[PDB]
C-alpha cells in the first residue's frame, strides 16, 4: 500500500499549481498578464506561496478555544483528500461497495469546515456571516442528491466503476440535457466564489481549491466518458485529463464573467425556482426505466 | 489484530460519556461526530452497504448540521473549557470507569455482568454468518423496497408533510 | 389556522388508527409519532409564554418515553425474534415496556408533567385532545396484557389514585383539577388489565365521554374555581345543573353512569380471590369525590360572585356533542347493565 | 376559452419556469399508462433470475424437459 | 390488534415470510417450527407443548448454548500452558 | 452476545443524559439524537447477523422518524429564546 | 456449492479431534447429539466455529466488507 | 452430532483456479443429470449428511468435462482463459472477438 | 484496507497544522426556517435513495404508483412554502 | 498569447496524470497479469478465497 501517497502528494501539487491557472487563464479573460517575473512562465510561484505561508507566517488568534481553530483545518483538508479514494479513474484505490453514497457523505460532512471556523471567533460580528456561508452550501446539497439519483436511475447502481461501462457509445449529456446544466451551477455553491461569496487560514485555500478539482472530475464521470478500453490503460489516462481540464476552465469562467447573485436571490434561484424544476425532471426519470427497459 | 468490531465499540462508548456529563452543546455536539463516524464501522463490518452509509448522510451530514445552527441561534455563550467546571469532570470520570472496569474483565475470557447473558470471547463467532447467498447477496443487500410494504410509504410521506406545515405555523 | 387546522386534527385521528390496526412493533412507534408532531401545534396556537413552557414540557417527557418503548421493540429482536404485537415474551423487555406505558397511562411515578401541560393550553379545544390521546396507548396494553409481570403494573395503579387523590386538594385552577382527575381515573385503567381484559376499554368509553362533556361545559370561559363561581347568578343558571350532574358522575355515586365502570373493576378482581387490594381502591375513591364536591359548591351555594358587568346577549359556542353525550353521562345505570359484553 | 387560453400566455410571461414544473412532471404520470411499451419491461425483470432455479420431481408434467435446449416452459426470447 | 384488518392486507411483519428476493432467513429452519407449533389457540396460551421447539429457536438467534460450549474449549486450551496441547492447523 | 454488551452500556449512558439537567436545555435534544443513534446500531446488527431481508427496511424508516422528533421538538427550543433571553431549564414559570 | 459443504465437513472433523484431545480428565463433556435439543435439521454451525486455531485464516474468512479484495 | 467419516467424498477436489470455471457456461448443457439430482436431493432434505452420495458423482463428472477440452481443441480454450483474467469482471465484454475462436473448434 | 486509507489522510492533515504552529519563534431567527426545511427534504430524499438499486427484482406496476407518490408530496411541502415564506 | 498559458496546462498534464497511471502500473508489481479484482458481492468474494486454496498459498489471484 504505497498508492495512497501517490494520491495525496501529486494532488497537493495540483492544488498548489492551480495558483498559476487561477490567475493566468483568469488573467487573459481580464486582458492582464499573470505570473511572469517569478519563473520562466511563473512556474516557481506556486511552490513559493508555500514557503511564504507555512514556515515564516506567525499566528495571532482571537481567543483560541482549547481544541477548536486548530481542529477545523484538519476537517477541511482531511475530508477534501478522502474524496479522492472512491473515485473510479482507470482503476480505483480500495473500491467501495457503493460509490456515490460515499461521495455525497464526505461532501455533506465538509460543511463542518466552515462551521467550526465560525465558532473559533469569540465575536458575534463573524458568526452571522459564517452561518450565511453555511446556508450557501447546505441548501444546494438538497438538489445535489436529487440530480445524482436521476442519473443513477437511468443506468447503473451506486458503484462508480459501473458508470464508466454504461457510457460506451454516447455521453450522458444528451439524455440528461437539463440535468447537465444543473451540475455547472450547483457545484459552484461549495465555496467556489462565483455565484455567491462569504497559517491555518492558508490551509483553507489548500482545501477549498481541492474541492473545485473534485467537482470537475465528478462531472466528467456522470456526464463524460467517450471510451473505456480495459486492455489499453494508456488511452484512457490522457483522454480523461483533457475532459476534466475543460471543466476547470468553465469554473474559472463564472468567477470572472458574472457578478454575485445576492444571498436572498440565491434562495430565489434555488428552492423557489430550481427545486420545482429538478423534482419535475426526477418525476420524468422515474418513468424512463418503466416506459422503456433500462435496469442495471 | 484479532478483534475488528470490539475495538470500535469501546470508542463508541468513549464518545458517549460527554452526554451524561454536561460539557456544553459545543463540545457535547463534537461527541456525535466521534461516536457516529466510528459507529458506522460497527454497522459496516457485519455487512450493509446502503444502511452503513445512511448514518453518514442523515445522522452526521444532516441531523447534527441542523444542530449546528441551533447552537448559534440559542445558547452560544462563547465556547468554554469543559475541565474547569464543577461536577462536569466528576460525571466524566465516573462515566468512563463504569465501562473501563468491564474492559479489564474481558481478559481471561469471562466477564462479570449486570445482565444474565454471558459475554465469553466471541472473535470468530462475533460475525456468526456463513456465505449462503452469492448473487444479489445479503439481507441488507436489498434492504429497502416499495413493494410489500406499501402502507409504510404512505404514512412516512404523511408525517413529513406534517413537519413542514407545523414548524411554519409555530414561528 | 384556516383549512389545514382540520388536516392537522385529522392526523391525530388517523394516527390512532395506525395504533389500532397494527401487527408490527415499529408501526405503533410510527403511530405514536403521528400524534407527537400533530398535538404540539394545537398546544401552541396563539403563541404564549405559558404555551411555550407547556409544549416543551409535553415534548421532553413524552419523546423520551416513546424512546424507551423502542428499546423493548429491539429486545423483541434479540429475544423471541419475531416482530408481532401479541406477546412481550421476555421479562427483561417488559420492565422497560410497562414503564414507557406508565409515562402515558400509569402516571403513578410519571404524573409530574400533567398538571403543568393541561394548565398551559390557552384554548378549550386543546383540553379535549389530551383526554382523547389516552385512547392510543390503551390499545397497545390490550394487545400485550399477558406475560407482563403484575407486581410492577398494579403498583402503578395503587399509587396513582393516592397521588391523584391528594394532588387535586391544593389546586384552584380548573384545568389542574381535571389534570389530577385523569391520574385518579388512570388507576382504575391499570387495574382491570391484569384482571379480565374486558371492561378496561369500557372504562375509556365512560371516562372519555365524561371528560369531553366537562370541557365543553367550560366553553363559556373559565380557568379557575372563582371564574366558574360566577355562572349561576350572572350567567346561565340552567347550564350549571348539567355541570352539577357531570361532576357528581365523575365520583363514585350509584344513580349516575360513573359508578357503572366501578362495578366490574371490583367484581372481576374479587373473582380472582383478591380482597385487600379492591378495599384500598374504594377508600382512595372518596378522595377523588372531594375535588368534585368543592366544585359543585360553585353550582349549589350562593358564594357571592355577582359582579358589576352583566351579559344579556345569547352565547353561541362550538358544542359538537355537548347535548347528546351529557344525557348518557348523567344516567346510564339502568341503560347499561349488559352493555359490558357489547364493547368487547 | 376562459382558463385554457387565458392562463397559458400569462404563465409563459410571468414565472416561465413554473410551466415546466407542471408539464414534465404531469406527463411523467400520463405516459406509463397509455403507451403500449411498459408491459414488455415487466417481463424481462421477472425472467432474469437472482438465485439458482429449483428442480421439481417429474410425475406427469407438461412443458418441462431437461437442462439442454428444448421446447419447454416459457423461456423469454423477446426482441433478439 | 384491537381492530383487525379486513379484505386489504398490510403486514409482512412476522419471521419466515415471502422475502424480497429468493434469499431466505438465517434462522428459517427454526422459524418454521415456531409457526407450525403455535398455529392453534391452545398451544401458546398454554405454553407447555411448544417449550422444546421455542428453546431451539432461542438457540439460533442468541447462540447462548453454543457460546458457553466454545467458552469451555477456549479456556482449557489456554489452561494447557507448559503442558501437552494439540496443534495441527 | 459480545458486541451487544457495549452498545447496551452506551444506551444507559445516553438514557441518564436525558434524565440529567444542569442549566442548559440543548443537551437533552443532543441526547435524543444519541439515544436514537444507539438504537440504530442495536436494530441493524440483529437484522444483519440474523437475516430477515424484509425487516432491513425497518431501521431506515426508524432513521427518518428519529429526525422528526429532533426537528419539531428542536423548533420549540428557538421559541424559548424568543420569549426569554437564553435557553435555561432553571428559567420556568409553571407550577 | 459442493465446495462449500466439502470444507464444512473437513473443518468439523478437525474440531472433533481437538475436543477429544483437550477434554480427557476433569471435564465431563462427551460432545454427543450436538448443542441442539431437537437435533434433526442442524443449522450452519461452523459459521460461528470455523476452527478457533490460526487467526490469519479466520480474519480473512469472517471479514469480507473490511478491505474487500 | 454424528459427523461423516474422515475419508469423506471426492478424491482431489476442484480442477484448478477460479474464473476458468466461470468462463465456460457449457458446463450447464453437458453433464446435467448429476447436478440436477444433487439439487433435487438437497432442497427436499436440507442436511448435507444424506445427499453427499450424489455430490460424489458431481465432482467426478466435473473432471470428465475439463479432460475432454484438454484433449481436443486446447488452443482456443487457453486463449479465452487469458482474455477473461486480463480484464476485471466483464466476463463477456471486450472478449467476444476471442469467443469466436472458441465454440467453432468445439462444433466439430 | 479502508482503515489504512482513511487514517493516512488525517495524520498528514494534522502534521500541516503543526508546521505553522511550532516552527517560527521571535440573532435573526429567519435563518432557522431554511435549516429545518433542509432536514425534512433530505429524509424524503433518504426514502427516494434506493430507487436505482432497489428496482431490479420487484414488480414495476406496484412500484410506479408509490415511487412518484413521495415526489408529489415533496412538491406539496414546497407548495406550502409559497404561501408566505418571508423576506428570505 | 497561448505560449504563456500552455506551460500552466502542461504541468497539469503531469500532476493529474500521476493518480491514473500510478494506480494502473502498480498491478504489474503486486499482481500477476496487471489486474485487481473487484469485490461487489459474496459471489465474487468466494471465488477469490477458493483461488488461494487451489495451490497458491499466499497469492490471492494466480493462474492455474
Amino acid at each position: 500500500m504505497i498508492n495512497i501517497l501517490m494520491l495525496i502528494i501529486p494532488i497537493l501539487l495540483a492544488v498548489a499549481f492551480l495558483t498559476l491557472v487561477e490567475r493566468k487563464v483568469l488573467g487573459y479573460m481580464q486582458l492582464r498578464k499573470g505570473p511572469n517575473v517569478v519563473g520562466p512562465y511563473g512556474l516557481l510561484q506556486p511552490i513559493a506561496d508555500a514557503i511564504k505561508l507555512f514556515i515564516k507566517e506567525p499566528l495571532r488568534p482571537a481567543t483560541s478555544s482549547a481544541s477548536m481553530f486548530i481542529l477545523a483545518p484538519i476537517m477541511a483538508l482531511g475530508l477534501a483528500l478522502t474524496m479522492w479514494i472512491p473515485l473510479p479513474m482507470p482503476y480505483p484505490l480500495i473500491n467501495m461497495n457503493l460509490g456515490v453514497l460515499f461521495m455525497l457523505a464526505m461532501s455533506s460532512l465538509a460543511v463542518y469546515s466552515i462551521l467550526w471556523s465560525g465558532w473559533a471567533s469569540n465575536s458575534k460580528y463573524a458568526l452571522i456571516g459564517a452561518l450565511r456561508a453555511v446556508a450557501q452550501t447546505i441548501s444546494y446539497e438538497v438538489t445535489l442528491a436529487i440530480i445524482l439519483l436521476s442519473v443513477l436511475l437511468m443506468s447503473g447502481s451506486f458503484t462508480l466503476s459501473t458508470l464508466i461501462t454504461t457510457q460506451e457509445q454516447m455521453w450522458l449529456i444528451l439524455p440528461a440535457w437539463p440535468l447537465a446544466m444543473m451540475w455547472f451551477i450547483s457545484t459552484l455553491a461549495e465555496t467556489n466564489r462565483a455565484p455567491f461569496d462569504l497559517g491555518p487560514f492558508a490551509l483553507f485555500f489548500m482545501a477549498e481549491y481541492a474541492n473545485i478539482i473534485m467537482m470537475n472530475i465528478f462531472t466528467a464521470i456522470l456526464f463524460l466518458g467517450t471510451s473505456h478500453n480495459p486492455h489499453m490503460p494508456e488511452l484512457y489516462t490522457i483522454n480523461f485529463t483533457i475532459k476534466s481540464l475543460l471543466l476547470t476552465m468553465s469554473f474559472l469562467w463564472i468567477r470572472a464573467s458574472y457578478p454575485r447573485f445576492r444571498y436572498d436571490q440565491l434562495m430565489h434561484l434555488l428552492w423557489k425556482n430550481f427545486l420545482p424544476l429538478t423534482l419535475a425532471l426526477c418525476m420524468w426519470h422515474v418513468s424512463l426505466p418503466i416506459l422503456t427497459s433500462g435496469i442495471p | 489484530m484479532l478483534y475488528i468490531v470490539f475495538i470500535l465499540s469501546v470508542i463508541f462508548v468513549m464518545g458517549f460519556v460527554g452526554f451524561s456529563s454536561k460539557p456544553s452543546p459545543i463540545y457535547g455536539g463534537l461527541g456525535l461526530i466521534v461516536s457516529g463516524g466510528v459507529g458506522c464501522g460497527i454497522v459496516l463490518n457485519f455487512g450493509g452497504s446502503f444502511l452503513g452509509l445512511m448514518v453518514f448522510l442523515i445522522y452526521l451530514g444532516g441531523m447534527m448540521v441542523v444542530f449546528g445552527y441551533t447552537t448559534a441561534m440559542a445558547t452560544e455563550q462563547y465556547p468554554e473549557i469543559w475541565l474547569s467546571n464543577k461536577a462536569v469532570l466528576g460525571a466524566f470520570v465516573t462515566g468512563l470507569l463504569m465501562e473501563f472496569f468491564m474492559v479489564y474483565y474481558v481478559l481471561k475470557d469471562k466477564e462479570v455482568e449486570v445482565v444474565f447473558e454471558f459475554n465469553g470471547l466471541g472473535d470468530w463467532v462475533i460475525y456468526d454468518t456463513g456465505d449462503s447467498g452469492f448473487f444479489s447477496e445479503e439481507a441488507m443487500g436489498i434492504a429497502a423496497l416499495y413493494s410489500y410494504g406499501t402502507w409504510l410509504v404512505i404514512v412516512t410521506g404523511w408525517s413529513l408533510l406534517i413537519g413542514v406545515v407545523v414548524i411554519m405555523e409555530i414561528t | 389556522n384556516p383549512i389545514i387546522f382540520i388536516i392537522i386534527l385529522l392526523t391525530i385521528m388517523l394516527g390512532t388508527i395506525i395504533v389500532m390496526i397494527s401487527s408490527h412493533w415499529l408501526l405503533v412507534w410510527i403511530g405514536f409519532e403521528m400524534n407527537m408532531l400533530a398535538i404540539i401545534p394545537i398546544m401552541m396556537k396563539n403563541h404564549n409564554p405559558r404555551a411555550t413552557e407547556a409544549s416543551t414540557k409535553y415534548f421532553l417527557t413524552q419523546s423520551t418515553a416513546s424512546m424507551l418503548l423502542m428499546m423493548a421493540v429491539i429486545i423483541n429482536l434479540m429475544f423471541s425474534g419475531q416482530w408481532t404485537v401479541m406477546k412481550l415474551f421476555n421479562p427483561m423487555a417488559s420492565m422497560l415496556m410497562t414503564m414507557a406505558l406508565a409515562m402515558k397511562l400509569g402516571m403513578a411515578p410519571f404524573h409530574f408533567w400533567v398538571p403543568e401541560v393541561t394548565q398551559g393550553i390557552p384554548l378549550s379545544s386543546g383540553l379535549i385532545l389530551l383526554t382523547w390521546q389516552k385512547l392510543a396507548p390503551m390499545s397497545v396494553l390490550y394487545q400485550i396484557f399477558p406475560s407482563i409481570n403484575l407486581n410492577l403494573i398494579l403498583t402503578l395503579s395503587v399509587l396513582s389514585i393516592l397521588i391523584g387523590g391528594w394532588g387535586g386538594l391544593n389546586q384552584t385552577q380548573l384545568r389542574k383539577i381535571m389534570a389530577y382527575s385523569s391520574i385518579a381515573h388512570m388507576g382504575w385503567m391499570t387495574a382491570v388489565l391484569p384482571y379480565n381484559p374486558t371492561m378496561t376499554l369500557l372504562n375509556l368509553i365512560i371516562y372519555i365521554i365524561m371528560t369531553s362533556t366537562m370541557f365543553t361545559m367550560f366553553m363559556a370561559n373559565s380557568t379557575t374555581t372563582t371564574l366558574s363561581l360566577s355562572h349561576t347568578w350572572n350567567k346561565t343558571p340552567i347550564m350549571t345543573v348539567l355541570i352539577l350532574a357531570t361532576l357528581l358522575s365523575m365520583g363514585g355515586l350509584p344513580p349516575l353512569s360513573g359508578f357503572m365502570p366501578k362495578w366490574m373493576i371490583i367484581q372481576e378482581m374479587t373473582k380472582n380471590n383478591s380482597i385487600i387490594l379492591p378495599t384500598f381502591m374504594a377508600i382512595t375513591a372518596l378522595l377523588n369525590l372531594y375535588f368534585y364536591m368543592r366544585l359543585t359548591y360553585s353550582t349549589t351555594l350562593t358564594m357571592f360572585p355577582s359582579t358589576n358587568n352583566m351579559k344579556m346577549k345569547w352565547q353561541f359556542p362550538l358544542m359538537k356533542k355537548m347535548t347528546f353525550l351529557p344525557t348518557m353521562v348523567v344516567l346510564s345505570t339502568m341503560m347499561l347493565p349488559l352493555t359490558p359484553m357489547l364493547s368487547v | 376559452a376562459e382558463r385554457v387560453a387565458a392562463f397559458l400566455k400569462n404563465v409563459w410571461a410571468k414565472e416561465p419556469v413554473l410551466v415546466a414544473s407542471f408539464a414534465i412532471a404531469g406527463l411523467a404520470v400520463i405516459l406509463p399508462t397509455l403507451s403500449p411499451y411498459t408491459k414488455y419491461s415487466l417481463m424481462i425483470n421477472x425472467x432474469x433470475x437472482x438465485x439458482x432455479x429449483x428442480x421439481x420431481x417429474x410425475x406427469x408434467x407438461x412443458x418441462x424437459x431437461x437442462x439442454x435446449x428444448x421446447x419447454x416452459x416459457x423461456x423469454x426470447x423477446x426482441x433478439x | 390488534q384491537k381492530r383487525l384488518g379486513v379484505d386489504l392486507d398490510r403486514w409482512m411483519t412476522i419471521q419466515s415470510a415471502e422475502q424480497p428476493h429468493k434469499i431466505p432467513s438465517r434462522c428459517h429452519a427454526f422459524e418454521k417450527e415456531w409457526i407450525e407449533c403455535a398455529h392453534g389457540i391452545g398451544s401458546i396460551r398454554a405454553e407447555k407443548e411448544c417449550k422444546i421447539e421455542f428453546e431451539d429457536f432461542r438457540e439460533c438467534l442468541l447462540r447462548q448454548k453454543t457460546m458457553k460450549r466454545l467458552h469451555a474449549i477456549r479456556r482449557q486450551r489456554e489452561k494447557l500452558i507448559k503442558e501437552g496441547k494439540y496443534t495441527p492447523p | 452476545s459480545m458486541v451487544y454488551m457495549n452498545i447496551m452500556m452506551a444506551f444507559t449512558v445516553s438514557l441518564v443524559g436525558l434524565l440529567m439537567y444542569r442549566s442548559h436545555l440543548m443537551s437533552s435534544l443532543l441526547c435524543l439524537e444519541g439515544m436514537m443513534l444507539s438504537l440504530f446500531v442495536m436494530a441493524a446488527l440483529t437484522i444483519l447477523n440474523s437475516h430477515f431481508t424484509l425487516a432491513s427496511m425497518m431501521p431506515i424508516i426508524l432513521l427518518v422518524f428519529a429526525a422528526c422528533e429532533a426537528a419539531l421538538g428542536l423548533s420549540l427550543l428557538v421559541m424559548v429564546s424568543n420569549t426569554y433571553g437564553t435557553d435555561y431549564v432553571q428559567n420556568l414559570n409553571l407550577l | 456449492l459442493q465446495a462449500e459443504k466439502d470444507r464444512r465437513v473437513l473443518q468439523m472433523l478437525r474440531e472433533n479431534l481437538e475436543e477429544e484431545a483437550t477434554v480427557m480428565k476433569d471435564x465431563x463433556x462427551x460432545x454427543x447429539x450436538x448443542x441442539x435439543x431437537x437435533x434433526x435439521x442442524x443449522x450452519x454451525x461452523x459459521x460461528x466455529x470455523x476452527x478457533x486455531x490460526x487467526x490469519x485464516x479466520x480474519x480473512x474468512x469472517x471479514x469480507x466488507x473490511x478491505x474487500x479484495x | 452430532e454424528l459427523p461423516s467419516l474422515e475419508d469423506l467424498k471426492v478424491q482431489e477436489v476442484k480442477v484448478s483456479s477460479s474464473v476458468l470455471k466461470a468462463a465456460a457456461h457449457h458446463y450447464g448443457a453437458q453433464c446435467d443429470k448429476p447436478n440436477k439430482e444433487f439439487m433435487l436431493c438437497r432442497w427436499e432434505e436440507k442436511d448435507p449428511r444424506r445427499c453427499l452420495e450424489e455430490g460424489k458423482l458431481v465432482n467426478q463428472c466435473a473432471l470428465e468435462f475439463f479432460r475432454q477440452i484438454k484433449r481436443h481443441c486446447a488452443e482456443p480454450f487457453t486463449e479465452y482463459w487469458t482474455c477473461i483474467d486480463y480484464s476485471g469482471l466483464q466476463l463477456f465484454r471486450r472478449c467476444r472477438k476471442q469467443q469466436a475462436q472458441f465454440d467453432e473448434c468445439v462444433l466439430d | 484496507n479502508l482503515m489504512l486509507a482513511l487514517l493516512t489522510n488525517f495524520t498528514l492533515a494534522t502534521l500541516l497544522v503543526i508546521i505553522a504552529f511550532w516552527l517560527p519563534q521571535l440573532f435573526s431567527m429567519k435563518f432557522f426556517l431554511v435549516a429545518i426545511t433542509f432536514l425534512l427534504f433530505d429524509l424524503e430524499i433518504a426514502l427516494l435513495l434506493p430507487l436505482p438499486w432497489a428496482s431490479q427484482t420487484a414488480n414495476l406496476n406496484t412500484m410506479l404508483t408509490m415511487a412518484l407518490f413521495l415526489i408529489i408530496l415533496l412538491a406539496v411541502s414546497l407548495a406550502y412554502e409559497w404561501t408566505q415564506k418571508g423576506l428570505e | 498569447m497561448w505560449f504563456e498559458v500552455l506551460p500552466g496546462i502542461a504541468v497539469m498534464g503531469v500532476c493529474l496524470f500521476i493518480p491514473g497511471m500510478a494506480t494502473a502500473r502498480i498491478h504489474r508489481f503486486s499482481n500477476g497479469g496487471k489486474e485487481k479484482r473487484v469485490a461487489h458481492y459474496p459471489y465474487q468474494w468466494y471465488l477469490m478465497e477458493r483461488d488461494r486454496r487451489v495451490s497458491g498459498v499466499n497469492r490471492s489471484y494466480v493462474s492455474k
